[PDB]
Formats: structure tokens, C-alpha cells, sequence
């Protein structure tokens, strides 16, 4: 049995795709938003009488294990050097393994830093953080 | 809705084993990293819509005797509890739901609309295949059939669908409460040749990864964890010995219930303090 | 290193060729030469206003 | 790609160990610790081509009998999943590809380009020894073989090289789906004197050495961890004992399978909205 | 079976490599960069219209055991006073085991800083920290 | 280079144990702390070239009798993986080595120089007993003999010194590749009288320290981890028990293997694209 | 975030020149420029009927790191002793460093001061001030 | 850029350029919320370094403010 | 990065003479300079026609840390009483110090100012201020 | 780092003096000094030809934390009412602590300014400026 009403996502139920293609390997991603509310303190309150939002930060992280072949080096998507000028932006999108929907999608992702740990005992793993203008959870149902 | 994992193994595996030793073309696949050996005996024996052997699968303590040639053999395993919720409240509903179906449909042509029938009534829809009804398409539902409106479509008086849908029951808006188990349970393979073991516990394996796509692990059985122990000589007070690699599968799933609420508000009157 | 230096002005990456053989080894490239400023070639126009 | 990794110990050890046992030198690096009563008593045993008793290797549960004096032990252990990946996705193919090889070839003089050939087809190419194509050698493949340019290359019409590619099976694109397994094989070794089985277990410490750099586990079987428990009687019912060292190997590698794609996209077409 | 389609990397299948040379017994190494992306904001606006790259930096550190010879002070690649001024820059090469075909390579390595631990229990390890020019990963096949 | 540890310990052990018993003064200091009693019948049994009494040692399971009276007992033990490298890489060289040798020797007068020989090829130079050869000296190594020159060292001719050096074989430069390995190696000492025992656990205790100042213990065998068992009835079905204390000895040390070069380049051409 | 779709001047973009020669290790560059404005009041009303200007005030700062050459000492654009006397005027420009286009131009560059720096640990400091006749922004269109 | 658009001039052309009026607005509707009459310009400022944005800088010198048709 | 090859004058890479004797525990020198550059206005236009030079003033800084022996007052190249009137001009020098060739000379160095500073647990710091008749850059070519 | 080598002069090696005894809880002192230094300047050339030294300032400033007992008010060195017309010149001086040698004398101090302050939770702060006639550095020697 399988009633639709309680279920919620996990690992087994999600992918994560770049320009269509599905980043093989990846392990973690993690998503930050801050929209800066500060409050409006009169002199005759202690309280705050109003909250209003100010600014709009937001960074996605990810986490690979880098495959032989299709690394974000060698795909094009991250830089070392240069390069990076010339790379334009790019949407990283959250799809439904089930449904191939949209979960969420980020829209202008940039490249923040790059990370790469060569290890002995361990399989290599790799760590971008981007920096992304505006999310989206449209095109749903 | 208590889930009984024993019967929902039992159930995906025997149609899909069939399946896949129905055809000698997936077991290559299969069995690509076998030597030549093994691998064409097995075949010679089980692979193939006119095989004379045959693979079978059931539960511990049975008081018949098994097809110990080769058996799947499953038993229940322990079972904890590992995450909660406030109130052990899972989640709330509008409509009565029973389980999540998907079914294949034809556009059929109305005047004002093209609308697809389903066997049951429709209650949620989730998903219609690679279809995004815009909103001057004014997709709707209405009893058994989903509908959606006919201009600028008219190219799809035949269109073929799949529909993922819920079955719906009743009106009777209701809480669930229940919390998640972390159950473990056991899988092991028989046979007095360990070769056939080897092959029939990869045979095993491959049809555990196609499970993780199927619309019932997906939404109710997640987070597969496997664990094989060694090859061990299951009987020893025979003319010959029974080896089998034992596998342990564990799943997370809800043990859910529903309470239904029948204090639904409609009037609102308000009255002021006589002073 | 030589560009960073202001030396060179480009050249292609993509171009070099490396080749081993045994004790041996070849090595093929390419290289932009610089080119200087030669001609200039002026014309006036007189108005009136 | 279910990864039998027993089968693999047998395939790497067999041929590897006989041509170790087959010189001397080798050994006496090997055995270069032992002291000498004990190495050369090995040596006049099992070493050379011209030796009279010999090793045998096999799988546990046999119904004959192995030959006791010096033999090599396998039996397959536990398992364990480590590693999971979003939608258990491993990697995206646009071709189907089965093993890598290494083949070795010799240049062959075209019209306008030199080209090696390989015993099957090349599918994606990965290295040539020690050339590194340029543009205007115009590197490119066809079929089962490879091919590059001729001009200022023409000393190499008789280039005699080795070549790393992979075995193309169809065009037809699809998607790996698995996850990573921990698995860990039991090895031993027995005798009826403690001396040899020491040498033995030395000579097999050796050759896991050398398969770090074989192809099927760098590219396979990875993370080598191995774990030597203590010297024991594994039997005392008979007129001498039987003594051995076992020997544990974990290995890393992934459980993987190939779904196809079918929904290749071609056209596209866009209509404005009659509003 | 090996199918190249889904390889990673792993320390078993990497080499660390300076002028030609393996280093020995080196234990891990961790590479970082950073674009210093930064956010552009209209008076009009809480959202970042666009982000641009404004800075490089990036750093990478290895992690040896130190051997009784050819470590880092006698192999002259590090220093300890005033010798470092006549130390030149430096290539560091990561490449592959099995093809020697190079994975990635850090031009211009300069160092940072210098570790070494002496401890009674465990053996003897030593850390170098190394700021770059500029990164490249070509030469690929 | 596979370490032997249970032979390792034999060869330190046989010639020291002798040595320390063979004097009393040494044992005296070694048995400080225990009463006058157990101590000079211990010394009145063993200690002294002219004792009636002698220790043993062996390996487990032998088939004849050992001395019960005292006996120093080794068993192998377990083996661990501990620590990897990159590429399992350890080391480089550019000449065959083998073991690391202290020889001693008396500088000889030739014309220009003073030389001191050694039993074989020097190889690799590590030190000379306390001598910091400067640039003037300008120390050289030739064959088997290693010279310094003669000038504003004349009273030297007769110089008696220590060399440390290593066993060159071959030109041939070559890799590491290894990993370390923690294994574990068990001794007891027997007899069937406790107070002998308790003695010779103590003795065993010293030599242990001796032997960490070793060239082998220095280089190949380090971080001793000592741990003590309690005293049992080894044996019970005689006419008395057999009591004795279990030790475990702790090793860190490289299983390495050589790795040999052949691609040297000695050649380098430059040419230019013809366009 | 790309080279060409950043609808910004980040400091990477831009390039200075003098001369036919860009300037190595420049930091910073200001232009302040004064049109002597001034407001005209009269009996009748407070509120200033009319502006107007007066007089025009141009001045540029520009800093560098003293290389151990070309320097504007070494190259003849700074002057310290009464050679200034034979040194003529100078043109600056600062340029797109893409595709050379003219962003703003300096005509007439004459000195007013001169600073420089040394310190312990810092780099070497050179600070130059010109005045100028005129500044124009023309040859973009 | 101002210089671009001719809201400001570097040269002699400033005498060519005439009055300058300035509004601040409410962006939901469009509204005004305050109004600059008659702006010239006095100061014209404009900086370049390594890692920051360029920014420009300019001061202009109004002859009234009125804060009208709010009302 | 090396000794040599660094375009750039570090602080290391200087060193200061005065009258043949390195300046122990320097730690600061500046220099400062003006031409007294001055713009021609007239009643045709308001832009200024031409620039012109009228006075040189030139300033040079030092700071010290007061050894216990060797200072200015110690060493008479700074005189505090009625003595300096017996004291001449001076002339600086700055050196690179690899090869001790000269990049800057101050001549006719004559002192306008001179503090001291004295607290509880910092070092003693002396600083001078001296004023100059020229300042010229040869003997480098 | 001894007492003795220490080439420069710390904040603990020095001892201020007053009159045959030393100020406690002394916390800093400066002394600055100006010799009026012109510059020479003539019709025939803009360069200055000479500098000459017109007038003589000098002036110390001491801190001091106001003890129970002590203090400068109470000590007589310093006043506060019409007293100061009796009060003499004073002489200071600072002194190495090692040997009591002298280091620098201020002779003829007079005050200038007082200043004294007073707040929650900080100890109280005494200062006071004195202007004096000249300072020698002899006896060194």
C-alpha cells in the first residue's frame, strides 16, 4: 500500500541535473537564503513595531565524488584560472525521480569557491558553493 | 496503514523474477562479470520461457517441503523505531485517500474538452505525463475523469497517456498519526551447488535495484540498506550440504493511522458585551 | 609564464604536440609572432565655418 | 555490472602466482626476510619451472580433496553498503560501453594518415602511450580503429605502441543506476608445516602488491584493506594438523545497472497563444 | 568486469609529483579557490541584479610523513630562514596511476606556511601550505 | 621487503638472551626489585657461563619436547592495516639497496687520501662515527671503500672507526610500493615453578628495551606497544600445572616491493610546426 | 558574471595607459573635477534666481608599486629634481580592457605632488598627483 | 553613465547643458514622493582600483524642492 | 617569489645609508614632494589655458627605534641644544640590497622636526623630520 | 631577549626622574621639538637655496595615574592656583634603570597644560605639559 498523503522526500527520490545532464556521483547539497529582516525601534517602545525585509542572499552548495570522466572541471560548469570570465551562467535544477517535476530550481547560479580534497584512505571528493540571483518552485502540477 | 514488508517483497519479486529469467539477454547483463561456466549452466537451467527448472520463493517454517535446487527464502527480521513527530501528527487531509495508482488512458473527444477516464475515482490528481496544462486550459477533475479543455489542442483527440493518481473514499476530512520504523529483514538464497547460489543472490541484487523505482518503495519504502554475510552451510544432516548467502534488507517507512474530525465550523456569530 | 611577463603577446594552447619514443622525445608547437605599427595613411578636409 | 569479486581473486591469482613461482630471483626478493633454511627448503620445493610439487587454489566446500600440502583458500565473506548517491545515480552513457582493454598495436601507412587497429571497436578512446594528439593531427576514430594525420609524423609509420579504449556495444544512450558495496573476502593458506604456509602468505602479500596496479582494480576494485589473523590448527582430528594463516581483503566498487532512454527529443516546435 | 563509464579516483589510483620526482609517503592534499563573487544592488531592488568575479585566490596544502631523507627541507623545495628567498617557484602535479596522464596541475606554487609535528606515540608528520598563480587542467587526452 | 617479525625476534632474541645471562652483574641490576630468595636461585640455575641449566626458545606446535623447565614461547598473532600513501607509493631510489650494515674499520694511508674498506659496495653513505667531513676533505665513495683526503689530517693514518652504509646491488632505479602494516606477536614464558616464571617475564622486559636501539628495531620494526596477560595454568593434565605469563608485542612496519624503470630519457628534439 | 555580459566596469575590466604603454601595478586612480558653481541671489526674493559657472579645477591621483623598473622616475613621466622644467605635458587613458575601446581620456597632465613610501613589511608605495587642462570622453560612439 | 547620457559633461560642453530636474519615486505605484527643480551641477567625481566596482560620483546644486501632487 | 626575479621593491629588497653607516632599526621613511603647480585663468575662458611651476618644497620622514647606542643624537646626524647650528647638511641615501646600487638620493638634508616617545610597554620610538634642497634618481644608467 | 644585550631600549629599561626621586605609576611621555627651519628662495630659481633655523620650541608631555600620595599637586611640581608664579623651573630626566646612567634631560621645564579626568570603572589619569628651554644628551660620554 502507498497513500501519497504522508509521504516526503529522500536520497532515493531526487536528482540533480545541470543543462539536462544529471551530475553523476553527487552526494549532498544544501540551500541558504537570507532576506535580511530587520525591526523598527521607536523611542517610546522597547518592542519592535515593524519588521521589513532588506536584501536578498542566497548560496547553493554541492557535494561530488569526482568521477574519472564528467568532472565540473573537465564539464565546463567550474573554472581554475581565467577561464572563468568566459563562463556564463547557468539553472541548477532539483527534479522528482518519480515524475521528472520540478521540485525547486535555481535561476543565475554563479560560482562562489571551489574545493577538491585528495585523500589516502578515501575516495576524492569535491565542493562547489555557488552564489544564485532568484529560486523558483513554478511549473508544478 | 501498517506495512507488512514481508508481503510487499513477495509481491514485487514474484512477477518481476519471472521477468527477468523469462529472457536470457538481461541475464548476460547480469551475469556479465561470471565465468563462462557458471554462467551458461545457470542459464542452461532456469533462463528461458521453456525452462524445465524453476526458481521458488516463500517464507520460513513451512511445513510442506521447498524446491531446495534453488529458493528464495524470506524472514520477517527485527524492527525499531527511529524518528518521531509533534503530536505524532504525520499529516493532514481533505478527502479520505487510499493508495497511489498510475494507469494508461486515450484523450476522448467531448465538445468543449479532451477528458481521460480511469477506473477509479480520481481524488488527487499528481501528475499526467509530460503534459504542463496551462491555466487557459483549466484542467479539472470530476469523478473518474480528468479534463482539460479542447482549443488549441485539437491535434490530441488521440493522445495516449499514463495518469498517476489517488484512489479517494470519502469527503471525511482527518489527521494521520503515527511515526516512522526502521525495519530490517532477511533474504537468503538456497541450493546444495553454492555456484547456483552465487548467481541466483546477483540475480537477487540487480531486481533490488529496479525496486528502488517502483511507485510503492518510492513513496512508502525509502532508504534501501543492504548487508550480505558469508557463504555458510545452512544443513550439514543430509547426504549432501545446503549453502546459502543470507542477505539483510532494511527499509524506513510510517506506521500511519487516521482520526477523523467531525467538529467542522460554519457559522460565526458575533455579540457584543451588554455594558 | 611568458605572457604574465608582457614577452608574448598569444598563442594557441590546444596546439602543442608531445611524442616519446623509447630515449627519445619530440616536441612541436606554435607561437604568434608580435607585429609592429608600419603605415598610417592621413587625408584633411578643408571647410569653411 | 554486479562485481563477483571471488571469481576475480581466481582470475588475477592464478595465472600471476604460477609465473612467480616459475623464477627464482623474484622469490629471493619475496623471501628476502626468511632465513635462509627456510627459503631455500621452499625454493627446492615449489620454485622454478622444473618443480615437482606444485600450488593448487579453490573455493571452499569442495567434494574432492585439495592437495594439502600447499594450498590457497577462498571463501567469500561478508558485505556491506558504505555509499549512496541522489536517485542512486552513478553516471549518464550516450553509448553502451562494456570493459576497458589494453591492446597493443602497430602503425599502418594510409594515404593521409597512420592508424592502428584494434580487435574490437573502440567505442571511447582514453590514452595511447605517451602521444599527446594536437588539432592538427586530428585524432579521431572509426570503427575498431584509430587514426591520426601523417604529415610531420613520418618517422612513425612503423610506431609500435599500446592503446587503453573500451568495448562499444550499441548507440543506444541510458543511465547507471547503483550504489557502493564493502565487501570483505576470507584467504588462507594450508600446510602440514607451519614453514611453508608463512612462505606462502608472504608470496601472497606480494601479489595483492602487484594487483594494486592492474587495470580491473584501479578501475574496479578499490581500497584495499587487509587484516591477517594468527596462525592456528584449522584441523587436529588426524594424524597431523593443518596450519594456517587466514587473511582478510575489503574492497570498494559499485553494484550497478544500465536503464536506456527511449525519449530522445528531435523536434520542437512553438505556437503563440491565439489571444 | 570494469566499466570506465563510472570510475572515481581514489588514493590508490593518484601520484603527487614535483620536477619529475614522486614524493614519498605523502598522506593527503586539499586545494581551495576563491573568485571573491560579489553581488550588485539597485536602490529599486532587494534581489542581486548580477554577480561578478572580482578576485583569485587560492591555496593547497600537503600532508607527508616525514622520511629520513628527501623530505621537503632536504629535497630544498621548502625552507627554514633566509634560504627562501633564493627558493624559485614551483609546479605541483597530481596525475593519474594508471595512464600518467595528468589530472590536474598548480602553477606557480609559492609557500605559506610550515608544520611539522614531533610526537612520542605516532609517527612523525609534517604540513606545507602553498599559494599558486594559477591552476590548469590540460593535456587531456 | 615482507617482514618476518616471528624470525626477527628469534635472531635478536637467542644471541642477547645468552649474553645477558652469561654475567651476573647485569642480572642483579634486571632483578633489583625481587627478594634475595627467587633471585639467586634463579642466578644459581641459569646465570653464569658455568650453569648446569639453560633456557630455550621455539615456535608453537612442534612436534618434539621443549625444555619445561623454562622455555620462551612465540606464536605469530594478528595483522592489521593501519596507514596507506598515495598511489601506495613510499619511496624512490636510483640504485638497488639492500639491508642497512654498521661495519668498523682502520683508515689505510694511500697517496693523496685515506680510505677505510668495507665487506661490500657502499652504495649509500649515511655516517661515519663522529667525523664532519668538510668541502676541503671532499669525501668520495669508490666500490667498497669510501676516502677522504689526506691534508691537515695526519694523525689520522691510524684512525679506528664505525661505518654505517648500506648493500648496493644494482643500478637500476626503481619505486616503492607498500603500505604499513600493525600486527601483533604473542610470547610467554613457561616453566613449572611460578617464582622462575615471574623472572623470566622480567628478563624478557629488558632485552625488549635493548632491542630498541637496534638498526633493525630503529628502521624496520617501530612504536612498540607492550601488554601483559595474567598468570594462568597453561597446562593442567600432569603431574603439575604449567604456569606462564602471555605477552603481545606491537609492530608498525612497510610490506614493500620494488618497482623498476626502464623509460629513461636521454634524448630531447625540438621542432617547429611547418605552417 | 561573464567578461562581456557585465553590465559593470569591475576593476579587472579596465586598463590604464600612458604613452603607448600600459602602467604595471597600478592600485588606484581618482578624477575630481569642480565647475566652480556658484548661485546668484539678489534684494528681491532669498531663493537663488540663477547658477553659473566660474571656473573648471581638474585634478587625477593615480598610485602604484615601485618596480625595479619603469618607474616613472626611470620612465621620464615623473620628474624630481628641475628637470620637470624640460618635461612636457602628458596624456592619460583609461581603457576597456577587452577590445581597447577609449573609456575617458586626460588631456594636458601636468604634476602637482609626489609621494612615496618605504616600510618594513609593506610593499613599496609611489603616489603621483597630476592637474590637468582638459578631460574628455569621445571615440565611443 | 551620465557622461554617456549627457546628464553630465567633462569639457567645455557643460556651457551647452541646461537644467536638470530630479524625482524620487515610490516603485509600487509611481507616485512622487519628493522633486528636484532647476539641478546644475557642481562636483564630478569618479575612482578606479583593483577589485572594486567603479563608482561614479556627482553633486548637483538645485534652486527649489517641492513635494507635490502626493496631495 | 625568489630574491631576484620579484619585480616588485618589497621592504626586505631596501636598505638606508646615511654618511657611509646602515640606519639600524628602521622601520619607516617617507618622502613627499610639490611643485607648486598653479593654472592660468583668464577672461576669455574659464578652462586654464596653461600650467606653470613655482616653488619646490621637498620633506623627507624617518622613524627609528632608539637603540641604546648608535642614535641620531648618539651618532650627531640630529642635535637637540644650540648644536645643530654647528651641524651640516646631510645627505640620504636608499639602496637595493642585493648589489647596493642606488634607487633614490635626497641632497642637502637639512632637520625641521624631531619627537620622541617614551611609554610602559612598547618600544621606544624616535622619529625625525627632514627638509632637503634636491632629490634625484641617477647612477642607475 | 636579556637584560643587558637588548640593543634597543623597552619600556621597562627606562626610569624617569624628577628631582632626585622617580614618579611612580608613570605610564607615557613625548617629547617634540622644532627648530623653525625656512627655506631660501630667490628670483633666479625656484629651487631653495640654502635653510637656516629661526626659532627654538620645545615641549614634554608626561601621563601619570593619580596616586593617594604623590602626586604632582601634592609634591609641589606642578599647581593648580596663583601658587605657580612661585614655582621654579624644573629639570627631568630619563634614565637607564640598569645603571641609573642618563639618557636625555630636559632642562628649565615650565608647565603649560594640566588635565586630569575622573570616570566610572578606569583609574584615574593625570597628565601635564611642560614646555622647557632646551635638552642635552651629555654624560654619556
Amino acid at each position: 500500500a502507498s497513500e501519497a498523503k504522508q509521504t516526503v522526500h529522500t536520497g532515493n527520490t531526487v536528482l540533480l541535473m545541470i543543462k539536462g545532464k544529471p551530475v553523476g556521483r553527487a552526494q549532498s547539497a544544501s540551500g541558504q537564503r537570507e532576506y535580511g529582516t530587520t525591526g523598527v525601534y521607536e523611542i517610546g517602545s522597547i518592542m519592535p513595531q515593524e519588521h521589513v525585509y532588506l536584501r536578498y542572499e542566497g548560496t547553493i552548495t554541492v557535494e561530488r565524488l569526482r568521477m574519472k570522466k564528467e568532472n565540473f572541471a573537465d564539464l565546463g560548469y567550474a573554472s581554475l584560472g581565467e577561464e572563468i570570465l568566459k563562463k556564463d551562467i547557468i539553472d541548477i535544477l532539483v527534479v522528482d525521480n518519480l515524475t521528472k517535476q520540478v521540485i525547486i530550481s535555481y535561476h543565475g547560479c554563479s560560482a562562489n569557491n571551489y574545493n577538491e580534497t585528495w585523500q589516502t584512505n578515501e575516495i576524492v571528493t569535491e565542493e562547489i558553493e555557488f552564489s544564485y540571483l532568484t529560486a523558483s518552485d513554478k511549473a508544478r502540477t | 496503514a501498517i506495512t507488512s514488508v514481508d508481503s510487499y517483497l513477495l509481491s514485487e519479486i514474484k512477477p518481476r523474477l519471472n521477468t527477468v529469467l523469462e529472457n536470457c539477454y538481461i541475464i548476460d547483463e547480469v551475469l556479465k562479470d561470471f565465468d563462462y561456466q557458471t554462467r551458461e549452466s545457470f542459464k542452461e537451467a532456469f533462463c528461458g520461457k521453456n525452462a524445465q527448472h524453476e526458481v521458488t520463493v516463500g517464507f520460513n517454517f513451512p511445513k510442506f517441503k521447498n524446491n531446495y535446487e534453488a529458493h528464495y527464502l524470506i524472514q520477517l527480521g527485527q524492527g525499531q523505531e527511529t524518528k518521531n513527530s509533534l503530536g505524532s501528527i504525520q499529516s493532514s487531509y481533505f478527502e479520505a485517500t487510499g493508495d497511489t495508482l498510475v494507469e494508461s488512458s486515450t484523450a476522448i473527444r467531448e465538445d468543449d474538452k479532451l477528458v481521460f477516464t480511469v477506473s477509479k475515482p480520481i481524488g488527487e490528481l499528481i501528475k499526467v505525463e509530460d503534459i504542463e496544462f496551462a491555466k487557459y486550459d483549466n484542467l479539472q477533475v470530476e469523478g473518474n475523469k480528468v479534463s482539460f479543455k479542447y482549443q488549441t489542442n485539437e491535434d490530441y483527440e488521440n493522445y495516449n497517456a499514463n495518469i498517476i493518481f489517488t484512489e479517494k473514499k470519502n469527503d471525511s476530512k482527518g489527521l494521520v498519526k503515527g511515526f516512522t520504523v526502521e525495519e530490517q529483514v532477511t533474504v537468503v538464497g538456497l541450493s546444495f551447488n553454492v555456484d547456483v547460489a552465487r548467481c541466483l543472490d546477483a540475480v537477487l541484487k540487480m531486481i533490488l535495484i529496479s525496486m528502488r523505482d517502483s511507485i510503492e518503495e518510492q513513496q512508502t519504502f525509502q532508504l534501501q540498506n543492504l548487508s550480505f554475510g558469508d557463504i555458510a552451510p545452512i544443513i550439514e544432516d543430509g547426504d549432501s550440504m545446503i549453502f546459502g548467502r543470507p542477505t539483510i534488507i532494511k527499509y524506513t517507512s510510517s506506521l500511519d493511522l487516521d482520526y477523523t474530525i467531525t467538529q467542522d465550523i460554519n457559522k460565526l456569530t458575533f455579540k457584543e458585551r451588554k455594558d | 609564464r611568458k605572457k604574465r611577463d608582457n614577452e608574448i603577446q598569444d598563442f594557441p594552447a590546444e596546439d602543442v604536440q608531445v611524442i616519446v619514443e623509447g630515449n627519445e622525445a619530440r616536441i612541436s608547437m606554435t607561437v604568434y609572432p608580435i607585429r609592429s605599427f608600419k603605415k598610417i595613411s592621413v587625408s584633411l578636409v578643408y571647410k569653411q565655418q
